[PDB]
């Protein structure tokens, strides 16, 4: 049951703020949700957490959305985000969003 | 933040040797147990869960059981270490490590098999 990430596709001018919407409803009895955004490689790097910088996660009033938003977008934050819940129990788990690209221009 | 992180990303391993794989995080002062959770898959098949240092063997793939282990004592130092014997050329793919401490994170590994 993955999390969704939208808009899937977003472009934005630099100094302006971006903003995905992760949503996720899942009856995982401890789980964490991680916001990333891929390495220059293909390697799955964390920038936040709900629970726990200009990435902000905040969950919505109606409780499966979360707004993952980048405040004051550089332009070489240009690049391929997702959203992951990891379940920690009682089975340990990674459900991960199709991924999205952001373009942050001049 | 807590974050994992690996040596490399790509391991060149022998065919029919024995291979080793690690994740890094990082760890105060002494390990607390019970609030440590290691997890591998591959593939979507499950390999180690490890769960305040207790394998769940109900929820391992059971090809697995045998060939895959957690080396325990490299814990203490912030390494989670997977070792599987035996490596054949179904064992090349990407493998994906979380470790949960103080909270989480995963990363991806590639094995290439060499024959
Ligand atoms: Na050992």
């Amino acid at each position: 049951n993955p999390p969704t990430f939208s808009p899937a596709l977003l472009v934005v001018t630099e100094g302006d703020n971006a903003t995905f919407t992760c949503s996720f409803s899942n009856t995982s009895e401890s789980f964490v949700l991680n916001w990333y955004r891929m390495s220059p490689s293909n390697q799955t790097d964390k920038l936040a957490a709900f629970p726990e910088s200009r990435f902000r996660v905040t969950q919505l009033p109606n409780g499966r959305d979360f707004h993952m938003s980048v405040v004051r977008a550089r332009r070489n934050d240009s690049g391929t985000y997702l959203c992951g819940a990891i379940s920690l129990a009682p089975k340990a788990q990674i459900k991960e969003s199709l991924r999205a690209e952001l373009r942050v221009t001049e | 933040a807590f974050t994992v992180t690996v040596p490399k990303d790509l391991y060149v391993v022998e065919y029919g040797s024995n291979m080793t794989i690690e994740c890094k995080f990082p760890v105060e002062k002494q390990l607390d147990l019970a609030a440590l959770i290691v997890y591998w898959e591959m593939e979507d098949k499950n390999i180690i869960q490890f769960v305040h240092g207790e394998e769940d063997l109900k929820v391992q793939h059971s090809s697995y059981r045998q060939r895959a282990r957690l080396l325990k004592d490299q814990l203490s130092l912030g390494n989670a270490a997977l070792q599987i014997t035996d490596v054949k050329l179904q064992d090349a793919g990407v493998y994906r490590c979380m470790i949960s401490y103080g909270g989480a994170d995963y990363k991806r590994i590639t094995v290439k098999v060499n024959a």
